[PDB]
């Protein structure tokens, strides 16, 4: 039977076979609920939306977000998250074909048994595996050394790899990916004469986000720029009719990744990060993990992110050896990708978490099988 | 570009849940229609599915029988889609309210679902059930979890061989004649399920060369018997003295030993009511004329009307003389020219079978080493070596009982491959030299 890979992510999850080279599952992970009175006979019959359905009706409803960050809080709606996720998109029977699960690194014990019982409980579930996003987008690359930044929606990791050995003790975890980005920009576009308060609005300003806000290399002369001139100005068309043009919010958003102090947080950005892992790693392993840093998640994609995070390496570097940036155009499918590659390989076939020795081994079986 | 990708899609649900015809009257019933997606939004068919075993139950008419008024018809998808308790929706994820228009992605998903609930040697054996599948022209099923992977050839295949627990009896009917409709069960009949379908149609044609013995009937006798039996004769000989009274067996009997018959003075197996004893008395008269002059026989005081009456003697006495031309030719025919030997036929075995390499080898036709079937079944695949066969083959573990049935083996194969095989396994189990020789002698016309 043909293996399952699924990519979980705070705004966007993944499913697909393992061997295909494009994805399947491109919907937002978000949760509505009815909130308006029907007059009509016929009407409110619905607990919670998940993802498009809630996409297409984003006006008299409400949007919620159940991952916080890899943290899976109500599984009431993860339960239905993945049946979206599974059965929308791969159509197969996860009961008699494996599927290789991601889960965010730094995740409590209780959140990996819980999503283990639902598959073996909830569903019947022959073999299944759990797997690092960071390791999985490693073999998107083609490579076996060199660090991976996966930053999704809310999860911002660091995990280094040098030939195929990771390091615990050089895994950290931050929580700014897009969410937080996100709220900064809802947040400051209320400087225009805007009003940015309800849920109904957050997937145009995520859109907004996307298209317009990029990754500037210095932020000093972008102001300056913005303030003199008035060239980065561009507009945007509101689904009802307006008309809104933003030019200083666009570049603003994204320097909240390098500049934690903009949402006021005491943790470091995300190019002090990865070189704070490299630092906690041996000095005769460097040289593989500076010439070698694969982007991946949904974060990473700005026009301009790439020369930013060379140029904020090289200002950290003792100007001694080169600083190679890896950005693959598939850096939003990096992880579901590297994942269908390792899960079609033959050896990946013999440690799935087999149903009959979950019934022996009990809850605790993804945590020395993964 | 495309304007069609999908009308297989319905074909595919159609053969998938025909667990419930009702379903056919919301999805397309094979006409490959577009009805499936707006109706089944609107969750008709999870109230019909249960009509799978009992019709007893939400009917289609009672449910719904559109007091959708023209403008709200928001009233029957969300009646119909709370009753999925049966089955379930396992994509908790989708409410009514999506589904009142409908998704690709949701219907495949709920569809998922659908399809999971809806739904609960050999191969000698399976060609004689495969046999009639070519009918006027097609390819064969072979087993059915071997070449079908859906309904579609199989029933097409079915219009020609003539709920899934009622959908199987189009595969048990064959086997209802015997009585084994059960111990097969019908979701893993549809579901093409390997291990129950093998032995179920082995099994079943198992028993879709008469070796018996009668009464009355001396050793002589029944050679007789089986030489015409194995010699090809049109009629089916049970009784020597009783089938061969009309001669036509002799007749058929005399061309093969190189007898010129002129089957213009025949008279054929049809006889009128008057005057049929006359004709048989004629064809045995031509007979003996036939047998006397063109083919010098010894016949003494042997007329028609003894063989008419079925004189025992003189029949006797002429059919043993018949073999005595049969194999007179067999060996001659083998040779060059009018020559015949036992020594350099009995030297052929044990050069040919150097070929290969075996440990048998005999040194004349009175061996003691032939009372078992192992020296002619080793020389039975030396020349064809596609009837290895050594599954049923006794070597070391024999007794005087049990060689019986592994010399009936080697002997039945023995026309398989081309011997025409005369031979009683009784022969081969004694040491009857004169008869074996024959057995030998049959091998060498395929062999060379
Ligand atoms: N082209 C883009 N440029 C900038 N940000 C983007 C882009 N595409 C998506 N994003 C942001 O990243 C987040 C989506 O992350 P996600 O796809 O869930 O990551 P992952 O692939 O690791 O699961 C959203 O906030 C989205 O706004
Ligand atoms: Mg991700």
């Amino acid at each position: 039977t043909t293996a399952l890979v699924c990519d979980n992510g705070s705004g966007l999850v993944k499913a697909g076979f393992a061997g295909d080279d494009a994805p399947r599952a491109v919907f937002p992970s978000i949760v509505g609920r009815p909130r308006h009175q029907g007059v009509m006979v016929g009407m409110g019959q619905k607990d919670s939306y998940v993802g498009d359905e809630a996409q297409s009706k984003r006006g008299i409803l409400t949007l919620k977000y159940p991952i916080e960050h890899g943290i899976i809080t109500n599984w009431d709606d993860m339960e239905k998250i993945w049946h979206h996720t599974f059965y929308n998109e791969l159509r197969v029977a996860p009961e008699e074909h494996p599927t290789l699960l991601t889960e965010a690194p730094l995740n409590p014990k209780a959140n990996r048994e819980k999503m283990t019982q639902i598959m073996f409980e909830t569903f019947n579930v022959p073999a299944m595996y759990v797997a690092i996003q960071a390791v999985l987008s490693l073999y998107a690359s083609g490579r076996t050394t060199g660090i991976v930044l996966d930053s999704g929606d809310g999860v911002t990791h660091n995990v280094p790899i040098y030939e195929g050995y990771a390091l615990p003790h050089a895994i950290m975890r931050l929580d700014l990916a897009g969410r937080d980005l996100t709220d900064y920009l809802m947040k400051i576009l209320t400087e225009r004469g805007y009003s940015f308060v309800t849920t109904a609005e957050r997937e145009i300003v995520r859109d907004i986000k996307e298209k317009l806000c990029y990754v500037a290399l210095d932020f000093e002369n972008e102001m300056a720029t913005a303030a003199s001139s008035s060239s980065l100005e561009k507009s945007y068309e509101l689904p009802d009719g307006q008309v809104i043009t933003i030019g200083n919010e666009r570049f603003r958003c994204p320097e909240t990744l390098f500049q934690p102090s903009f949402i006021g947080m005491e943790s470091a950005g995300i190019h002090e990060t990865t070189y704070n892992s490299i630092m906690k790693c041996d000095i005769d392993i460097r040289k593989d993990l500076y010439a070698n840093n694969v982007m991946s998640g949904g974060t990473t994609m700005y026009p301009g992110i790439a020369d930013r995070m060379q140029k904020e390496i090289t200002a950290l570097a003792p100007s001694t050896m080169k600083i190679k940036i890896i950005a693959p155009p598939e850096r939003k499918y990096s992880v579901w990708i590297g994942g269908s590659i390792l899960a079609s390989l033959s050896t990946f076939q013999q440690m799935w978490i087999t149903k009959q020795e979950y019934d022996e081994a009990g809850p605790s079986i993804v945590h020395r099988k993964c | 570009y495309s304007e069609e990708e999908k009308y297989a899609f319905v074909n595919w649900i159609n053969k998938a849940l025909e667990n419930d015809p009702d379903c056919r009257h919301v999805i397309p019933m094979n006409p490959n229609t577009d009805d499936l997606f707006k109706a089944v939004g609107d969750g008709i068919v999870l109230c019909k599915m249960i009509n799978l075993s009992v019709p007893d139950t939400i009917d289609e008419r009672a449910i719904n029988k559109k007091k959708l008024t023209p403008f709200i018809i928001q009233e029957n998808l969300n009646l119909a889609l709370n009753s999925a308790s049966a089955i379930g929706c396992h994509v908790v994820n989708i409410g009514a309210e999506d589904l009142r228009a409908g998704k690709p992605h949701l219907v495949l998903g709920l569809l998922w679902q659908i399809i999971k609930i809806g739904l609960f040697p050999e191969e000698l054996l399976l060609r004689w059930a495969n046999f009639h599948l070519e009918n006027s022209g097609w390819q064969k099923i072979n087993n059915f979890s071997a070449d079908i992977k859906d309904s579609k050839a199989y029933f097409h295949l079915l219009n020609q061989i003539a709920d899934d627990l009622k959908r199987a009896e189009s595969m048990l009917q064959q086997a209802d004649k015997l009585g084994c409709r059960q111990f097969v069960t019908p979701a893993d009949v549809v579901s093409g399920n390997p291990k129950l379908n093998l032995a179920f149609v082995a099994n079943l044609f198992n028993k879709y060369i008469d070796w018996t013995l009668l009464e009355g009937e001396t050793r002589e006798e029944r050679t007789f018997r089986n030489w015409m039996n194995s010699l090809g004769v049109n009629p089916h000989v049970n009784h020597l003295y009783a089938d061969l009274q009309d001669a036509l067996v002799i007749l058929q009997l005399y061309e093969r030993i190189k007898v010129p018959v002129d089957w213009s003075k025949v008279n054929k197996p049809p006889y009128p009511k008057l005057g049929a004893n006359m004709k048989k008395l004629e064809n045995c008269n031509y007979a003996v004329e036939l047998g006397k002059h063109p083919a010098k026989f010894s016949l003494v005081g042997i007329g028609g009307q003894d063989l008419n009456d079925g004189n025992q003697t003189l029949t006797l006495a002429l059919v043993w003389q018949l073999m005595r031309r049969y194999t007179l030719n067999v060996l001659e025919d083998l040779g060059d020219g009018q020559k015949a030997n036992d020594d350099i036929i009995v030297n052929w075995v044990n050069r040919t079978l150097s070929e290969a390499g075996k440990s048998t080898s005999i040194q004349s036709f009175k061996d003691k080493t032939i009372s078992s079937s192992l020296a002619v079944v080793d020389l039975i695949d030396a020349i064809q070596p596609g009837c290895i066969n050594y599954d049923l083959v006794k070597s070391g573990n024999l007794t005087e009982d049990d060689k019986h049935n592994n010399a009936k083996y080697a002997v039945s194969m023995a026309r398989r491959i081309g011997a025409r095989v005369y031979a009683l396994p009784e022969d081969l189990v004694e040491v009857k030299p004169k008869m074996v020789m024959t057995v030998f002698a049959c091998l060498m016309g395929r062999g060379m």
